[PDB]
C-alpha cells in the first residue's frame, strides 16, 4: 500500500516498545542495544571498525555498553517523538548530523541494523507487529540519513 | 500418541479458540504473526501470497486458507478414513514446495501459544503436541513427527 | 458482493449448522445430500470427481472432499464483509476450478438451485432473499472463466 | 545527604514515574526547563541555536527532549558506576566547549526537582535521595 | 538455547501471568492442578504437603513455595553467578527424595499452559521450553533438559 | 494475625520496591543493606551466614541467600489475608530456622529494627504502624520458640 | 490514500482554522499568504492567475478565487475517509487544471511546500507526517499527467 | 432584501446545519432527495454526474461540489466584491447548460427544508428565501429571484 | 518575530479560547492581575481609584474586565488596521494622564501571556506570535 509510518502503527510501535523498555535499569535496553549490534557485525564484519573509539570489538567493555545505552536513548527518543513530528524532525536531523561525515557510516548500514532489529525484536518483545515496526523503523532512520552516502 | 480422548479433548479446546464471526481472522492473524516472529525467515517462503504487507487481501486469503485447513482438518479427527485422505490432500498442496520440515515444528509451537493463549490455562500442551504431529507427519511425512 | 445487513443474515444463519464445534461427520452428511442433488440435476458433472472416489460417496476420499468445499463455503460466507479479502479468496477457489476441466457454468447456476433448496432444511428461518444476494455474487465469483 | 544504593533506588522508581513511557514528556520538559530560564534568564543566551529565547518551539523542545534523555541514563545507570562514570565523562564533553557553571548546573537540579514533584506530588517526593543523587550525576558532568 | 534475549522475555512474561496479591494463589492452584492432570501418579509424591486436599493451607504452602522459587529464578536470569547458586540450592532439596527426572517435563508442560492461558496469544513457546530446561536442569541434573 | 486493611497497605507498598517485574540486582542490593545493617547492630549473628559465603556479600551464592530470604519475605507478605496458609508458611519457615545454628530470637528483633529502618527509605511514605502489625506477629512466628 | 487515524488528524487540524463558522476574510488572507508564497517559490506561475486578476490581490475576482481553491481543498480533505468519491472528487479537480494553460506538477511540489510551511503557523500543534501521508497522494491525484 | 443582519443569520444556522466531517454528506445527499422528490423531472438533468444512482462516488463528488458552493458563497455574504465575482463564476457554469430557471426555486425550498429540519425551530425562513433569492439570482440572472 | 497576517489569525483563535464567552474571564483576569502585581508590585499605586491594593474586590474586578474588553478589541481588530489603529488611539488617550513606562506595559504583556497560556495550556501556546502582536498594540497605545 503506503508504506508510510501511520498514526495506528505509530501506536503500536510505541507500545510494542514501551512494554519491553525497562524504565528504572539498563538491563534491558542494554541487552537489546548489544545483541543488535552483534547481528549487525555478523551480517557486516567490515561494521565493526567504525565504534573503535567505543570499544566496538568489546561489546562487554563499560565503553561499547555506554554507547548502547546511547543508541537505545536515540531510538526511544524518536519512537516516542513520532507522536509530534514537528519536534520529530527537530530530533532526527540532529541525529542526522551525529552520523554525517563518518567514514564508513552509509545508509546501506542503516539498511543492515534495520534488519538487526527486525530479528532482535520478536526474541524479546511479545505481541511483536514487524510490519508497523518496520514502516516507522524506516520513517526515523529515513530522517537520521538524510544527508548520508548510499 | 494422540488416541481417541485426546483427539476430541483437542477437538473441544479448539472450537472454543477458534470462535464465530470475526474472531476467527483475528485469531488468525495471531496465529501468523507468532509464527514469523517464531521463525522470522519463514516469511519469505510466502511471497506467492504477498507476505511482505500481512494486511493485505492476498496474505489474509491466505491467513483464512490455513485455519480453514487446521478447522476441517481438526474436525475430522474422529475419522480416520476422511483424516488422512484430507492429510495426504495437503501434503500434495505442500510437496512442490520443497519446504524444511522444521517449519512445521514452528509452526506447531505458533498454534499451540494461540490457542491455548484464547482458550486460557486449561489448554492440554501434551494432547496438543502430540495430536499436531499427526497432522505435521500427514502433510510432510517427516518422521520427526513419528 | 451483498449489502452488510444481508451479510449478517447470511453469516448468522451458517454458523447455525457450520462452525468449530459442528462435528464431520454432520458435514459430510450435508455434504453429500449436497452432491447427490447436484448430480441429479446435472448427471453429466458426476464423473468430475472421479479422483475423489465419487463412485463411492461414503469413502473417506469423498468425505473429506466435500468437507473441504463446504470449508470452501464458509470462509467465502465468513469474509461476506471484507470484500477486499473476499475478491482474493474467490479468485483463488475459482483458480482451483479453472484448473480442472469439464466445469461449466450452467454447474455452478445448478448448485445454486441446491444450495436454496436444501439450507432451508437445515437453517432456523432461512431467509432466500439474503442468501440469494449475497450467494448469487459469490457463486459468479468463484465459476468466474467457466463456459 | 549521600547518595547511597538505597537512594539510588528510589530515584530510579520515581524517576521513572515522572518521566514515564512518553506521553507526558513534553509537558514534564517544558515544565523544567520553563523554570531553569526564570530561575536564570541569563543562561539562555547559551541555547541560542536551539531557540533557548522560545521554549515552545520544536527545535528547544528537541534539546529539551535531549536534556531528559541524558538524564534518564544516568538515572538508569545509578547502580552500575562502571558504565555510569563513563556516562558522565561523555555528557562532560558535550558541555566542556560551553562555560557552563557550577551555579547553572544546580539550577537545572533545583528544575529538575520541582519537575519531578510537580509529577509525582510532594506527598511521596524524596528530596534527599534526589539532591544527592544529582550532585553525583552533576558534579560528574562536570569533571569533578 | 535460552540466551538473554529470550530470558528478558519469560521474564516479561511471567511478570505479567505471575501477578498480584491473590490473583497468585489462582495461577498457582492452577498450575498444579494441570500438574496432576497431566500424570495423576505424581500426587502421590506430595502426600508430605497433603496433596491429599489440594484446598488444604499445607499444600497451598507448598504451591506458595513452589511459584517462589519460580518467581526468584527467573529473576535471577540475569545473573548467571546467583541463578546457579539457587538452581545448585534448589538440587540439594530435590536430590535425596529420588524424584523421577520425567515429571520435571510434566511440570514445565503444565507451567506452559498455565502461562500461556493467562499471558494470552503473544506467549512466546520456544523461549519458554528452552529456559525451562535451564531451570529443571539445574534442579535434576539430568541431561534430558539439555 | 493483622487487619485486612492494614494487610492491603504492607501488600501495596511492598510490590512498590519488589514485584515479579524487578530485577534480581535491586532484589540483592536491597538485601545487602538489609543484612550488613543486621550485621553491624548484631555482629555476632554474621558468623550464622559463613555457609552462603558471607565472607563476600557479592558472591553468587550470598546473592541467590538475599534473594530467597526477600521470596520468603515477599511469600509471607502476599498471604496476610489468607491466615490459614500464612500459619502453614510461617511454621515452615520457622523450621529452616530452628535447625539453624546459633539462633537467637533477640536476632529476628534487630531484623525487625532493620526493616523498620531500611524500609522507609525504599517506599513512598511508608506506614510504619501498619507494618507493625503486620510483620511483628509473623515475625514471632518465624521466631518463636528460638532463644 | 491515507490512514483513518491520519485522515481524522487532518480533519481535525484543518477544521481549527478553516469551517462554515469562519469569515470569508481570514479565509482569503490565508489565501493570499498561500499564493504570494507559491509566487515567491515559483514566480513563473503567477501569470497563469491573470484571469482571476492575480495582477491585484484584494480584488474581488482574486479574493474569490483563493476562497474556491481554499473549499475544493476542504472538500478534499473532510472526504479523506471516502476513498469511493474523493478519487472521483480529485479526478474533476484534476481536470479543472489539465485543461488549464500552463502547468507543471513541480508547481504543485512547490504548493505542497507551501502549505507546510503556512498551516503550522495557523494550526496548533500541526502535524506534517499525518499531513504528508493525507495530502501528498491528494497532490499526485490533483497533479497526475501534467508537465 | 437580505440586508446585513440576515446575512449573518443565514451564515449562523448554515453553519450549525452544515455541520462537520461525515455529517456533510448526509446533508448533501438530504438536500438533493428533496429536490428530486420535490420535482422527479430534474434529475434526467445530471445524468452527467450518474445522478441514475445517488449512492454512487461521480454522484456524491457532485453533491461535495454543490454544498461546498452553497458555503463558500454563504461565507463570501458579508463581502460583494468576492462574492458576485464567485456568483459570477457560478453563472459561467450553469448559463451553457441551459437550465430552466423554476429549478432554482425548487433548489432553494428542498434548502430550506434541509437546514430548518437539522437546525431546528429557531430556523429563520423569511431570512432564508431573502438570502438564496440574492444566489440564484448571481446564478440565473432571471429576475424571478428579485 | 513579526505580528504578520497569520500571526494575527493565531492569536485571534488563541484569544478566543482563552477569554472565552464568560464564565472563566474572573479567573482569568485574576491570574493575569496576580501576576502584574507581583512582577511589579510598585505598579498597583497608580491603581488607587479601582482597589488596586485588594484584586479580589468587585471594584477591581470590574477594572480587569475593562481592561480584558479592551485587549479584545484589539485582538479582535488586529485584521483591520483601519480601525485597530483607531482604537489603538482611543486606549492611549485614556491612558496619557497616568504615566505608564514602556517598562510596566511590558509587564502586563507577559502577565497576559502567562495567563492566556495557563488557560489553553503550554502544549499549543505560540509565543512568537504573542509577543509580536501585542507589541503592536502595547506600542499602539503609548503613541508609539
Ligand atoms: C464405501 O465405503 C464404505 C467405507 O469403507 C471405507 O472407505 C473406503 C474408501 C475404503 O478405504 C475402505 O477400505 C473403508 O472400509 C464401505 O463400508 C465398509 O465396508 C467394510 C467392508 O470391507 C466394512 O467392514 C467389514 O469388514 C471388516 C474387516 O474384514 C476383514 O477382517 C475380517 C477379520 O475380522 C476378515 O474375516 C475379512 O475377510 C476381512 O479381511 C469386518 O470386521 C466387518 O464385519 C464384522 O461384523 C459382521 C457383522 O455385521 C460380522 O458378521 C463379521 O464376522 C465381523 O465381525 C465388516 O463386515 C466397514 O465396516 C464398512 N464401513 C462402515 C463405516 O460401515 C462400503 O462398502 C463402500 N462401498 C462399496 C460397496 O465399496
Ligand atoms: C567477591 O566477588 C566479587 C564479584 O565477583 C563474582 O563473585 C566471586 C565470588 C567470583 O565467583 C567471581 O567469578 C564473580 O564474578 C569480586 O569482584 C569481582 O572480581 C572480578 C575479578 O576477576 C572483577 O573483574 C575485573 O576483571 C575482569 C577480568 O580481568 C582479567 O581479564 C581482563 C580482560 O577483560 C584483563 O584485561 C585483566 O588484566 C584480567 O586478567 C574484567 O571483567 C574487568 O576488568 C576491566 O574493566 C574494568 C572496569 O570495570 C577496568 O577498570 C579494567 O582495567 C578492565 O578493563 C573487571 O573489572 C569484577 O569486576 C569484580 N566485580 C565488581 C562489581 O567489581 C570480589 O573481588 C570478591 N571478593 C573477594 C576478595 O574474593
Ligand atoms: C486593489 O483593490 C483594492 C481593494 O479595492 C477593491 O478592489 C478593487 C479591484 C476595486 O474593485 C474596488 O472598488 C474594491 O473596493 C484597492 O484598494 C482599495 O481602493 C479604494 C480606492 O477607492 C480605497 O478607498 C479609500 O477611499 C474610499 C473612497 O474615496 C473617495 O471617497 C471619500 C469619501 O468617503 C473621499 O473623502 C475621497 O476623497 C475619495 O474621493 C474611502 O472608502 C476610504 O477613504 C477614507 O478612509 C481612510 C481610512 O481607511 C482615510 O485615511 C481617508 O482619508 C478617507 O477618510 C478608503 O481609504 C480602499 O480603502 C482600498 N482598500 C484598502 C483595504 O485599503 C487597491 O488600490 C487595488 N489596487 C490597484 C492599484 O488597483
Ligand atoms: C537507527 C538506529 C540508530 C540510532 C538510534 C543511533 C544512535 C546513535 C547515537 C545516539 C549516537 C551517539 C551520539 C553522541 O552522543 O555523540 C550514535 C553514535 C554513532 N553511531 Fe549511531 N545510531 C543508529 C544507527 C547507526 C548505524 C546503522 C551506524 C553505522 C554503521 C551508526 C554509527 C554510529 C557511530 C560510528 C557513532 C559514533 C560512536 C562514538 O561515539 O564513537 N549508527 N548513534
Ligand atoms: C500443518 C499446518 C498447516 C496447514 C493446515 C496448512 C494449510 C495450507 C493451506 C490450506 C494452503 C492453501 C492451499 C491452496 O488452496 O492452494 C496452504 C498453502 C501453503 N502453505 Fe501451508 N499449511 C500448514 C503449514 C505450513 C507450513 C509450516 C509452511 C511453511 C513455512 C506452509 C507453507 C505453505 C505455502 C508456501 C503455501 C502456498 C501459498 C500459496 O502460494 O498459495 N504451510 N497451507
Ligand atoms: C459454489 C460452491 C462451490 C464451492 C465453495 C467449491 C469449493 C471447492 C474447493 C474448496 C475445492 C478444493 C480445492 C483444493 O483444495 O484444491 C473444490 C474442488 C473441486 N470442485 Fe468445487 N466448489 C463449489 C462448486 C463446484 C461445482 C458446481 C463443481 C462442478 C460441477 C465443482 C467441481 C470441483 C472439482 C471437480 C474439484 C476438484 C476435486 C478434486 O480435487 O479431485 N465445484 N471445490
Ligand atoms: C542536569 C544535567 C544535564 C544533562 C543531563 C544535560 C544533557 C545534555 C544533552 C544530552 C545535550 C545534547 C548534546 C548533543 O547531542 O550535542 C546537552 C546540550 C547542552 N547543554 Fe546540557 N545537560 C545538563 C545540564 C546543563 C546545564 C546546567 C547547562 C547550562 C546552563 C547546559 C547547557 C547545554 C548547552 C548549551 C547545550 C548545547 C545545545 C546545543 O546543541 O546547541 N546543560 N545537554
Ligand atoms: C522446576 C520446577 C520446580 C521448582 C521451582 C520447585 C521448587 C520447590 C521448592 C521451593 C520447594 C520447597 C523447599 C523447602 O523450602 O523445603 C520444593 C519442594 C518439593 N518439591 Fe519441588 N520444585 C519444582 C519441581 C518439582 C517436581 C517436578 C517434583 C516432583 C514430582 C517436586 C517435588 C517436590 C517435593 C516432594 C518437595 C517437598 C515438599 C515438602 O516440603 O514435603 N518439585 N520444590
Ligand atoms: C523475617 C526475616 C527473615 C526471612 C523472611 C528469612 C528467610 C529465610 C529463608 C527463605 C531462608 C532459606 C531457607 C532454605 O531454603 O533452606 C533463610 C535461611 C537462613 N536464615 Fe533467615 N530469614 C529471616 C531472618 C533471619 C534472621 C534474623 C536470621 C538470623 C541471624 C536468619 C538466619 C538464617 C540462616 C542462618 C539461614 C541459613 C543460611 C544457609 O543456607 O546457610 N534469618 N532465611
Ligand atoms: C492542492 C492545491 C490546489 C487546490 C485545492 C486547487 C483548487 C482549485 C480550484 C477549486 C480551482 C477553481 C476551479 C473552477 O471552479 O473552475 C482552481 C483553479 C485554478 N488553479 Fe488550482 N488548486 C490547487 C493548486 C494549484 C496550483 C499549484 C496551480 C498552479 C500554479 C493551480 C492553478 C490553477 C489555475 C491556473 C486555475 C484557474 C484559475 C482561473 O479561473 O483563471 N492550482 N484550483
Ligand atoms: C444555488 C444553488 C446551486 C449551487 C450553489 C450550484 C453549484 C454548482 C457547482 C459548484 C457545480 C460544479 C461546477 C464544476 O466544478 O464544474 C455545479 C454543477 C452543476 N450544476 Fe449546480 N448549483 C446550484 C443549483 C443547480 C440547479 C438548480 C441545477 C439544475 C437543475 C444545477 C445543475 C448543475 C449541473 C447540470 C452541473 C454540472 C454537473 C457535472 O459536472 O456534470 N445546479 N453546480
Ligand atoms: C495591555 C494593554 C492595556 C489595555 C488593553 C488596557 C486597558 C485599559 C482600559 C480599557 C481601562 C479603562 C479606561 C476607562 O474606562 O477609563 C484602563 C485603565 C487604566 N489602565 Fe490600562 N490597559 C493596558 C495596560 C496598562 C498598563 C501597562 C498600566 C500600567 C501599569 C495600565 C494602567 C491603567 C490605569 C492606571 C487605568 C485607570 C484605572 C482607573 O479607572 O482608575 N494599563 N486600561
Ligand atoms: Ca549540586
Ligand atoms: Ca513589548
Amino acid at each position: 500500500s503506503s508504506n508510510s509510518c501511520t498514526t495506528e502503527d505509530r501506536r503500536e510501535m510505541q507500545l510494542m516498545w514501551a512494554n519491553v523498555w525497562s524504565a528504572q535499569f539498563t538491563g534491558r535496553r542494554l541487552a537489546i542495544a548489544q545483541a543488535v549490534f552483534k547481528d549487525l557485525f555478523a551480517h557486516v564484519p567490515d561494521a565493526v571498525g567504525l565504534f573503535d573509539r567505543v570499544h566496538g570489538t568489546e561489546i562487554d567493555s563499560s565503553e561499547f555498553k555506554a554507547h548502547c545505552i546511547r543508541v537505545v536513548n536515540g531510538l526511544d527518543s524518536a519512537i516516542g517523538l513520532l507522536s509530534d513530528p514537528s519536534t520529530l524532525n527537530e530530533q532526527l536531523s540532529h541525529l542526522a548530523t551525529q552520523h554525517q561525515e563518518r567514514a564508513g557510516v552509509t545508509k546501506g548500514g542503516f539498511s543492515a541494523i534495520a534488519q538487526s532489529f527486525l530479528r532482535v525484536m520478536p526474541q524479546v518483545a511479545s505481541c511483536f507487529n514487524p510490519d508497523a515496526w518496520s514502516r516507522c523503523f524506516n520513517r526515523i532512520t529515513n530522517g537520521m540519513t538524510e544527508g548520508l552516502a548510499e | 500418541d494422540c488416541n481417541i480422548l485426546q483427539r476430541l479433548k483437542v477437538k473441544m479446546q479448539w472450537a472454543k479458540a477458534y470462535g464465530f464471526g470475526t474472531e476467527r481472522a483475528k485469531f488468525g492473524n495471531s496465529l501468523w504473526t507468532s509464527i514469523f516472529n517464531y521463525a522470522p525467515d519463514a516469511r519469505d517462503l510466502f511471497k506467492s501470497v504477498k507476505s511482505e504487507d500481512m494486511r493485505s487481501p492476498q496474505f489474509k486469503a491466505h491467513i483464512a486458507r490455513v485455519i480453514g485447513g487446521l478447522d476441517r482438518v481438526i474436525s475430522m479427527f474422529d475419522n480416520e478414513d476422511a483424516l488422512n485422505a484430507d492429510l495426504e490432500h495437503l501434503k500434495s498442496q505442500h510437496d512442490p514446495r520443497g519446504l524444511d520440515a522444521l517449519n512445521f515444528v514452528v509452526f506447531g509451537k505458533a498454534l499451540f501459544a494461540t490457542v491455548g493463549g484464547q482458550f486460557g490455562v486449561c489448554f492440554d500442551l501434551p494432547a496438543w503436541e502430540s495430536c499436531y504431529k499427526v497432522i505435521a507427519m500427514g502433510i510432510t511425512g517427516n518422521d520427526m513427527f513419528s | 458482493f451483498c449489502s452488510e445487513a444481508d451479510a449478517t443474515i447470511v453469516i448468522k444463519q451458517w454458523n447455525q449448522i457450520y462452525n468449530a464445534g459442528i462435528g464431520a461427520k454432520s458435514r459430510w452428511t450435508m455434504g453429500n445430500e449436497i452432491f447427490s442433488s447436484l448430480f441429479k440435476l446435472k448427471p453429466e458433472s458426476e464423473v468430475l470427481f472421479n479422483n475423489v472416489n465419487v463412485a463411492n460417496m461414503s469413502s473417506g476420499a469423498f468425505h473429506a472432499h466435500t468437507v473441504r468445499v463446504l470449508s470452501g463455503l464458509d470462509m467465502g460466507i465468513n469474509y461476506l464483509n471484507d470484500a477486499g479479502t473476499l475478491t482474493s479468496l474467490t479468485a483463488h477457489l475459482a483458480a482451483q476450478h479453472v484448473a480442472r476441466t469439464g466445469l461449466k457454468a450452467v454447474y455452478f447456476d445448478a448448485m445454486g438451485k441446491v444450495l436454496m433448496t436444501v439450507l432451508p432444511s437445515l437453517i432456523d428461518n432461512f431467509n432466500p432473499d439474503a442468501w440469494r444476494n449475497c450467494l448469487l455474487p459469490l457463486k459468479n465469483a468463484i465459476a468466474k472463466g467457466l463456459p | 545527604s549521600e547518595c547511597g544504593p538505597l537512594q539510588r533506588l528510589k530515584v530510579k522508581r520515581q524517576w521513572a514515574e515522572a518521566y514515564g513511557s512518553g506521553n507526558g514528556r513534553e509537558e514534564f520538559g517544558h515544565f523544567i526547563w520553563a523554570n531553569v530560564f526564570k530561575v536564570a534568564p541569563s543562561a539562555r543566551d547559551m541555547f541560542k541555536r536551539v531557540r533557548g529565547d522560545n521554549i515552545y518551539t520544536p527545535a528547544f523542545r528537541a534539546h529539551a527532549t535531549r536534556v531528559l534523555g541524558g538524564l534518564d541514563m544516568c538515572v538508569a545507570l545509578l547502580d552500575d558506576e562502571s558504565v555510569l562514570n563513563t556516562q558522565l565523562a561523555h555528557l562532560a564533553s558535550q558541555h566542556s566547549s560551553r562555560g557552563v557553571s557550577a551555579e547553572q548546573y544546580n539550577v537545572v537540579e533545583h528544575a529538575v526537582m520541582m519537575g519531578v514533584e510537580h509529577e509525582i506530588g510532594q506527598n511521596v517526593f524524596d528530596k534527599d535521595a534526589w539532591q544527592a543523587c544529582l550532585d553525583v550525576i552533576t558534579s560528574g558532568i562536570q569533571g569533578n
